């Protein structure tokens, strides 16, 4: 989200969509996300320290 | 850190003689990116640091 902020790749957030994933040690998990989708072009433009 | 380094370095030179110097909570308020920022200035300044 932080990088589709600063390179420009806008966001939209009202909507409820999910996914199931599980974090570092097998420990599974639900999750609800906002709207938006990432690309490389603004990414690779903007600069990374 | 660049007002240390300049009154570090001795006369006839740009760079702090004593090069090393200690930061303690070094990044606690930062992210990593602008933490790296700092590393770039400080490393940059001629400054050996902890």
């Amino acid at each position: 989200i932080g990088m589709a902020r600063e390179a420009g790749i806008e966001v939209i957030d009202s909507q409820r969509e999910f996914a199931e994933l599980s974090d570092g040690e097998g420990r599974r998990w639900r999750f609800n996300l906002p709207t938006t989708g990432l690309e490389s072009q603004a990414l690779m433009d903007i600069d990374w320290e | 850190t660049a007002s240390l380094s300049y009154a570090l370095s001795p006369a006839g030179s740009r760079y702090p003689l004593f090069g090393t110097i200690i930061l303690d909570e070094a990044f606690s308020r930062s992210s990593h990116a602008v933490a790296g920022r700092i590393i770039a200035a400080l490393r940059e300044f001629g400054l050996h640091a902890v």
